[PDB]
């Protein structure tokens, strides 16, 4: 038995203003992926995506299409900039099964997939190429169509390695900041140390504070934050805190050389503060892209396991004197932070003693400080966690979410699947929350009373409904 | 003429919700909901290359999304048919409205003389070959959106007195004439009852025709008139024949003599009065018209608070119930909007991947409950202040008043000729 | 040198006396610190002036021979004069009335009085070079009741009234030190002490002199003082002033050691708890602080100067007599003259021009000698009136001119905060104990008195950051980086937030458009919950929309202000929300018809209203007994609703039991 | 109504070539003229209203393969060519060859086509016309019609003929199939 999990199956950018009149029909395309595919075809590709939309702005001339279904492909679409269309062409499940006439068969699981984690990553997509090389049109008054097609080939041609879409779920619907729990001491301390550092490095513009990979602090706004969130805890922690898990032996853990008095160490820029020549290559992003337009190199520096995010504004160029200085200045005052808030951390859990493994296994989101949280994801690895419940429930909770968002008010969905599994999901104050149970004989009642006994365990705080 | 007034049509023709073409598989169009026939062409026309495009590469359109409204597409060898709805229907739901309006245009003209005539000549308009009968086929939509036999696939039984059932099915059931398969006796879109030909099996989307055919027509009403219609779900190939008769010239209770060959109008329509005869000597046929005096019972007869209407169905005979929705529910709109409900809780338990058995919605409106098992589907809707032990404890209630006063509103025994 | 170069002033308003000559001889009593000037000739005329006193004690004696000494006793009621070498006459001093002249003569008939200390109101010790006698006076009866007495050789004597001290030097060598204490008139003993001795020249035997020794009562305790020299050498660090520690339980301990880098005369001073030198031969004046962290060396503990030496302020006398019509210049008394004599505690007396001085220390003027407002707050924590001076400090330290470093302001507000903190943890351990049952005659239970260095959270909101915040000069950020540092302070000290201070926050961060900051200040619990919080959130529905779902949470946390959540639901217009909120407490019985479906056409779906009526009585019209309503709740005027009316509800069964 | 298939050539004003006839832009794009352009006109021809539903085809070879669908059930196929290019009068005989081969109408000898040549106004005439005639003439009487596309004059007769021998070649098809 064969179970194809979905792949992306293409990709591209086109503007249908770029080569208005036939004969120039291949300038449309500013991207597609994979590039080997023959030229007739990409613009065949090209042209179905642009009938589709001329064909749904005839119903509706405001809401063009989002996304298109077929046997072997649903194709999602995205306006980003104007003009500057988007489309993301997944591959639908297939079942390949064995035939007793000896000629196994595909069948096309037309109805697997949600629209709504797709089209998620197709803007997150979007914003991750927003945020780390300006806006679409910015590109082109700076340097024309050729400067555009450059710089989107030497971004996406890189970033869709790593679009795994066999593993995409609702976390990607949801698109969070998982915060850190932290009490009223110790982020007032987090706060008076983020002041001191900002005031005695006076060209820090911005700055982040995270711990344990899940955010405490955000000096940007909230639309530029959780993408540099899902950039620092996809591509940057994970790639430099594997060397302590791969040992001594590894070509990058050998060049850090450490210092003894405090366990301050970058992750992006001169990576060896000895060698007198290590470089100043620190990744360059641009932030509130909307009014000011701000471009900030971006500088990481970790602790033990806090990790501080410096802004520093674009030309203002770092000299590897003011990275030695600005390692001597905050490694000892983030270490004894790290180590104040590790403390915390652990007495923390040790004071909620290890009762049982708590029966509902929820997920939780807040539309407007994007917390989040789940006990379904397991940290299997840090860059992407995966699930631990069954496939079925994970798509039912699915398609609760595509049922909730229809309207905008206070819903609850109960379910019970036929393994006897009870789905809870509600929707009120701006937030949702998911919850599974496996209750076994249980009925609406006390399932009831369950999802009442966590609200009021974690989020007796926020409000709910009984 | 201005084109001002082109204007104001073509800025209103697009707020419609429904929006149903069908179209030849040459780029034709057969049949427009909303909309004139001809200008919806060259609109059509796209919807055909669309089909024909994604047809080259060895795939097929299904269906386009925006946000808001679905756009379906279903095919179907000589038609194509696309739903441009603006409502919360999944794709699948959509393409079972359409593909009954597809085995309604085969109830019109048979499903072996499509094929033909369209393996002659694709060339060949088909709007004037079933023109004139649209209403048969413009109808069933409205009764898509407010019956709810339909997103449920079964008859709705008329809830006789639990005696008087077997009489009239009985009088049925004597008038049996060689050319006979089928014995329907319905009022006014529900079931009285039916007596098939032994061992036979009919299916519900031909009685769903049959309804639509005979509540689409005023003609019907006046004298028996024997027409042709092809049930395309039991046999496609062929057609077979039945004629009307309205019995009482006041109300409304057709008895349906479905026959196998065309010039039997006599050995058939001798049935009429063989049957109407002792049913009206019986004196049942007083009883039957003083039930049909009111054949809707209303939900307050439950005895159950915040309770606004309900649909059950039982899986081991095949028919279903529901009181008249009459409280807020009283617009024409609202009905649909009611009925979009059951939708959603129907095709949400009945995914053949996920099934589900108990379902429940709270929402800023109506919020329902849907209880599924073995034996039968129990679906319902509430007014939003209902605590959930009070939906629990009503889901208990109304199952036995079910179950109690179940025989006076269902058909428990098969009749067969 | 401008004001702003001196710290240690003069009294404004000294006391002018008649100056010593020939004729009239002048002594001082510093038990009661009152000058007397008698005027001699037989009619020894003795006018009396003190700081306190507003008129002058004047009166007349006679001339009984040489006065040696006289004093008053406590209340100033017993008048006693030494005139003779065995014999002090006491008169019970009445004013305008005549007294007569009772004698004692000490017991041991070869002593020789140097003179005596009006232990109390109604008792008094007589020293003699052979001793001690402690007698009580018994004015109506003009005799002494010989209390208590003890033999013992003496050079001298020294007195202090305060702690109620005498200490006498016995040995040959004055090295040896006797003190006795007096408590309720009862004497008792003291143990005896050593003073090391410096090196000493061979030409001749150091003694140590009367004016080598000094007593004065530092923060409370008994403290003697001893000033060595340290002879000219080579290794010459300069003379010093030790404090040996004298308590009234146990032995006289060398405790704290003051360093003079100098080395001549000196005129020794306690001002404000603080230890004043003047050094005559350059006329500088050092001033030392006990409390300040000094060297210690693990035996002692070490002070240098905490200022740069200086001269006292320049003093302007001002003018007194009848030719002070003319306009004539005020006369600067001779700042450091050698006429002048001190006696402690900071009491200088100028014979020379028959002046009395109080020396004070100003405050204002360290603003500036000393820039470490570590230090700085480490030495106005223990001065009094230091709360002025403290707030021109803190509002200083964050003027754009002097802008300090955000660790100092750190400390600052650290050290602020400790003091309050201690006045907190005191007047809850009062009231904790006055509520556990202890009375006011309870030695341990007096109420704590609130000092001048606690700046509670009033202070600093009203003199430091209210004006701070609204001077619009400092980057917003710092304003906001030292208003999260004094909450930060505060939570560390396990201080109530008032929730001003929450507001002056708010209106801070909204003003400078800052938002996610506030939203992540509420989400982390910084901004603790209120009513008047959720208040300002909601009225801030405006600029950052999702304040309002905010400030709505908010309220649901506070779980005592229901009715508020109702009326801003009702406002968003969710009744149905409202509606299944209220029946969540309980109070669906207690709702008014009216309200929730008298706002019903503006959101038209009348039965999403009038689901409700016959609900309202669906609950407890058991308790009433009407299908529709009556007047219980004046909602027999409000039925008119009922007349597009859709369907057929028309009324409840009024179920009645 | 008629399906009409309107075989055109890249290059002449593909995207402006034909809206001169039907007189509104009802078709824009909708894979249009890289895909085939529909649009339509009623036509008062014989006293009978017809309803021309037009696809112009796309001559890229990128955008050809939907050629076999596009041309289903085709009432009228109007071949338009250059009459200042003599190479879409050699490719005259190609035209059809495609065009018979995929829509594989049931009596293809008698099909109606009709040939159309665009450009009149611009000098410099390569083709005289009577090779397009000839052309015609050897290819069973296919009508010919010199039009001019930038003026608008003589098409209106191109579609009359259209309708009248598809009007014939109609009521043959319903007596065929009935």
């Amino acid at each position: 038995e064969k179970q194809f999990p979905p792949a992306l199956l293409s990709f591209f950018i086109y503007n249908p203003r770029f080569g208005p009149r036939e004969g120039q029909e291949e300038n449309k395309i500013l991207f597609y992926h994979p590039n080997e595919v023959e030229k007739n075809e990409k613009i065949r590709n090209v042209g179905l995506c642009e009938a589709i939309v001329q064909f749904t702005r005839t119903f509706s001339p405001s809401k063009p299409a989002k996304s298109l279904h077929t046997q072997k492909n649903r194709q999602f679409f995205n306006e980003p900039e104007e003009n500057f269309w988007m489309v993301m062409v997944v591959r639908n499940p297939i079942i390949e099964k064995q035939s007793k006439d000896g000629k196994p068969v595909i069948e096309y699981q037309e109805e697997e997939l949600l629209d709504k984690v797709y089209s998620s990553v197709l803007r997150q997509c979007y914003s991750m190429y927003k945020l780390f090389n300006g806006t679409f049109l910015k590109a082109m008054e700076d340097g024309g169509v050729k400067l555009l097609k450059e710089r989107l080939e030497k971004f996406f041609h890189r970033y869709l390695q790593t679009l795994h879409l066999q593993s995409c779920d609702l976390l990607d619907i949801f698109g969070g900041i998982s915060f850190f729990p932290l009490d009223k001491m110790t982020y007032l301390k987090i706060q008076s140390f983020i002041n001191r550092m900002e005031e005695s490095l006076n060209i820090v513009k911005y700055t982040a504070f995270l711990y344990n990979d899940q955010l405490i602090w955000s000096g940007l706004e909230q639309d530029d934050m959780r993408i540099l969130y899902k950039y620092l805890t996809t591509s940057l922690f994970p790639r430099h805190i594997e060397p302590e898990l791969a040992g001594r032996d590894s070509p990058i853990r050998a060049e850090m050389p450490g210092n003894l008095q405090h366990y301050g160490r970058f992750l992006t820029g001169p990576l060896n503060l000895n060698d007198p020549d290590a470089k100043c290559r620190f990744p360059k992003i641009f932030v509130n892209t909307d009014d000011t337009y701000e471009e900030l190199h971006l500088i990481v520096y970790k602790a033990m396991s806090a990790a501080v995010c410096f802004m520093i504004d674009a030309s203002v160029h770092p000299t590897l004197d003011f990275c030695r200085r600005l390692d001597s200045i905050v490694g000892p005052q983030l270490t004894v932070l790290a180590s104040d808030i590790c403390e915390q951390f652990n007495i923390n859990k040790r004071m909620s003693g290890s009762e049982k493994e708590p029966q509902f296994k929820f997920i939780y989101f807040n539309h407007m400080n994007l917390a989040e949280k789940s006990t379904v994801h397991m940290r299997k690895t840090p860059s992407v966690s995966l699930t631990s419940v069954h496939p079925d429930l994970m798509k039912i909770l699915g398609d609760i979410n595509s049922d909730f968002t229809r309207v905008d008010e206070d819903e609850e969905i109960i379910v019970k699947a036929m393994s006897d599994y009870w789905v809870v999901g509600k929707k009120s104050d701006r937030r949702e929350l998911y919850v599974i149970l496996n209750q076994k004989n249980a009925n609406l009642i006390e399932v009831n009373e369950e999802v009442k006994k966590l609200c009021a365990t974690q989020f007796n705080n926020i409000f709910f409904l009984d | 003429t201005t084109e001002g007034d082109e204007e104001d049509a073509t800025e209103a023709w697009r707020l419609h919700q429904k929006h149903v073409f069908v179209l030849s598989e040459a780029g034709k169009p057969v049949y427009s909901r909303y909309g004139s026939e001809e200008a919806l062409s060259s609109t059509m026309g796209v919807m055909v290359a669309l089909v024909s495009f994604l047809e080259a590469d060895k795939n097929a359109i299904r269906s386009i999304h925006a946000d808001g409204y679905k756009v379906v597409f279903v095919r179907r060898s000589p038609l194509v048919l696309v739903a441009v709805a603006r409502t919360r229907q999944s794709a699948q739901e959509l393409a079972q409205e359409l593909l009954y309006i597809y085995y309604q245009i085969l109830s019109l003209l048979t499903g072996a003389q499509l094929s033909h005539i369209f393996q002659q000549k694709q060339n060949y308009d088909l709007r004037r070959l079933l023109s004139g009968s649209e209403r048969i086929t413009d109808n069933l939509l409205q009764l898509m959106a407010r019956d709810p036999s339909f997103l449920m696939g079964a008859a709705r039984c008329l809830p006789l007195a639990a005696a008087v059932r077997d009489t009239v099915s009985a009088s049925l059931q004597q008038a049996r004439a060689r050319s006979l398969v089928f014995s329907i006796l319905l009022a006014r879109n529900q079931l009285v009852a039916l007596v098939r030909r032994k061992d036979q099996f009919l299916h519900p989307i031909d009685l769903h025709l049959l309804f639509n055919l005979i509540s689409s027509s005023s003609s019907f009403r006046e004298g028996e008139a024997w027409t042709p219609v092809c049930l395309p779900k039991f046999n496609a190939a062929g057609f077979f024949h039945a004629h009307i008769s309205y019995l009482e010239p006041d109300t409304d209770l057709c008895l349906l003599l479905v026959s196998t060959d065309r010039e039997d109008f006599f050995a058939v329509s001798d049935c009429r009065r063989r049957f109407q005869e002792r049913l009206r000597k019986r004196g049942a046929h007083l009883a039957l018209r003083e039930a049909l005096r009111t054949p809707y019972y209303s939900v307050a007869q439950v005895g159950i608070p915040d309770l606004r209407h309900f649909l059950y169905k039982s899986k081991s005979s095949g028919l279903f119930t529901s009181p008249e929705i009459e409280a807020p529910y009283t617009s024409e709109e609202e009905q649909e909007r009611l009925l979009g409900l059951y939708q959603y809780l129907h095709s949400r338990a009945h995914n053949a991947s996920r099934p589900l058995k108990t379902i429940y919605y709270t929402g800023p409106n109506e919020n329902l409950l849907a209880w599924v098992t073995g034996a039968f589907e129990l679906y319902m809707c509430y007014s939003p202040l209902g605590t959930k032990a009070s939906a629990v404890s009503a889901i208990h209630k109304l199952m036995r008043w079910i179950r109690k006063e179940e025989d006076r509103l269902f058909i428990l025994t098969p009749l067969t000729y | 040198m401008g004001e702003e170069d001196y710290y240690l002033e003069l009294c404004e308003r000294p006391v002018q006396f008649e100056k010593a000559n020939p004729v009239n001889c002048v002594f001082f009593d510093e038990a009661n610190k009152q000058v007397f000037a008698v005027r001699s000739g037989g009619a020894t005329g003795v006018v009396v002036k003190g700081p306190d006193d507003r008129n002058p004690i004047s009166f007349r004696m006679d001339d009984k021979g040489e006065v040696k000494c006289i004093k008053f006793s406590l209340e100033n009621k017993i008048l006693a004069v030494q005139r003779t070498s065995k014999t002090v006459d006491f008169c019970n001093f009445i004013p305008d009335n005549s007294q007569l002249e009772y004698t004692q003569e000490c017991k041991t008939k070869n002593a020789n009085i140097l003179g005596f200390c009006w232990t109390s109101s109604t008792e008094i010790v007589f020293i003699t070079d052979q001793g001690i006698e402690f007698y009580q006076v018994l004015p109506e009866k003009r005799s002494l009741k010989l209390l208590k007495s003890h033999n013992l050789n003496v050079n001298w004597y020294m007195y202090c009234p305060e702690s109620a001290v005498i200490l006498l030097s016995t040995t040959v060598l004055e090295n040896v030190l006797q003190p006795f204490h007096f408590r309720a008139g009862t004497m008792s003993k003291l143990p005896k002490f050593e003073i090391e001795l410096p090196a000493a020249p061979k030409s001749t035997k150091p003694s140590l002199s009367e004016r080598d020794i000094a007593m004065a009562t530092i923060y409370g305790q008994l403290y003697v003082l001893f000033l060595r020299h340290h002879s000219r050498t080579s290794n010459s660090t300069g003379a010093e002033v030790v404090l040996y520690h004298l308590p009234r339980e146990g032995a006289c301990k060398k405790m704290h050691i003051l360093k003079l880098n100098r080395t001549g005369k000196f005129a020794l001073n306690v001002v404000d708890n603080l230890v004043v030198v003047h050094h005559q031969d350059t006329e500088t004046s050092v001033i030392f602080d006990i409390k300040l962290r000094g060297e210690f060396d693990g035996s002692v503990t070490f002070h240098h100067p905490v200022l740069p030496a200086r001269s006292i302020q320049p003093y302007q006398i001002p003018i007194t007599g009848p030719a002070a019509v003319t306009s004539q210049s005020p006369v600067p008394c001779k700042l450091y003259s050698s006429s002048w004599i001190v006696f402690q505690p900071d009491i200088i007396i100028s014979a020379s021009q028959g002046y009395l001085w109080n020396l004070q220390v100003k405050l204002e003027p360290i603003v500036n000698l000393l820039p470490d407002k570590g230090r700085l707050m480490d030495f106005l924590l223990q001065r009094k009136e230091c709360k002025m001076v403290i707030l021109s400090v803190c509002s200083q330290m964050l003027s754009e001119s002097d802008r300090a470093s955000l660790p100092v302001i750190a400390t600052v507000f650290d050290k602020l905060n400790h003091e309050y903190k201690k006045y907190l943890d005191a007047e809850q351990s009062y009231a904790m104990a006055v509520e556990a049952g202890q009375s006011r005659s309870s030695p341990l239970l007096k109420r704590p008195v609130r000092t001048q260095a606690v700046l509670d959270q009033s202070d600093v909101y009203t003199h430091v950051l209210s004006a701070f915040v609204e001077k619009k000069e400092m980057p917003h950020k710092f304003v906001i980086a030292v208003l999260m540092e004094y909450i930060r302070s505060l939570n560390q000290f396990q201080i109530a937030v008032q929730h001003y201070l929450h507001e002056l926050v708010i209106k801070t961060l909204v003003q400078h458009n800052l938002f996610y900051m506030l939203h992540q200040f509420l989400q982390y619990h910084v901004l603790s919950d209120s009513k008047p919080l959720a208040c300002l959130l909601l009225s801030l529905e405006s600029f950052y929309p999702p304040a309002h779902q905010l400030s709505l949470d908010m309220l649901k946390r506070l779980s005592t202000a229901n009715d508020e959540i109702v009326e801003v639901l009702l406002s968003k217009h969710q009744v149905l929300a409202a509606l299944r909120f209220i029946r969540g407490i309980g109070g669906h019985d207690n709702i008014s018809a009216r309200k929730f479906l008298d706002a019903a056409k503006q959101t038209e779906d009348n039965m999403l209203f009038y689901t409700i009526f016959r609900f309202f009585e669906q609950r407890n019209q058991r308790l009433r007994g009407s299908p529709n309503f009556t007047p219980g709740e004046h909602c027999e005027e409000h039925v008119a609703f009922f007349k597009q009316i859709f369907g057929d509800q028309a009324l409840m069964r009024p179920t009645t039991f | 109504l008629l399906k009409v298939i309107i075989l055109g050539d890249s290059g002449v004003g593909k995207n402006s070539l034909m809206n001169q006839y039907v007189n509104k832009k009802f078709s824009n794009q909708y894979k249009a003229t890289i895909g085939a352009d529909f649009l339509t006109k009623e036509v008062m021809v014989d006293d009978r209203l017809v309803t021309m539903q037009i696809w112009d085809t796309a001559g890229q070879e990128r955008f050809q393969s939907l050629g076999v669908a596009f041309y289903r059930g085709a009432d009228c196929c109007v071949l338009v060519f250059d009459v200042t290019a003599p190479n879409t009068f050699k490719t005259l005989d190609s035209w059809r060859d495609e065009f018979l081969i995929q829509a594989s109408p049931r009596d293809p000898e008698n099909f109606p086509f009709v040939v159309l040549g665009n450009k009149i106004d611009l000098e410099n005439r390569q083709v005289a016309t009577k090779r397009a005639q000839a052309w015609c003439y050897s290819k069973n009487n296919i009508p010919y019609f010199e039009t001019s596309a930038k003026e608008a004059i003589n098409v209106e007769q191109a579609f009359q003929t259209i309708a009248r021998n598809a009007l014939k070649q109609e009521t043959e098809v319903e007596l065929y199939n009935e």
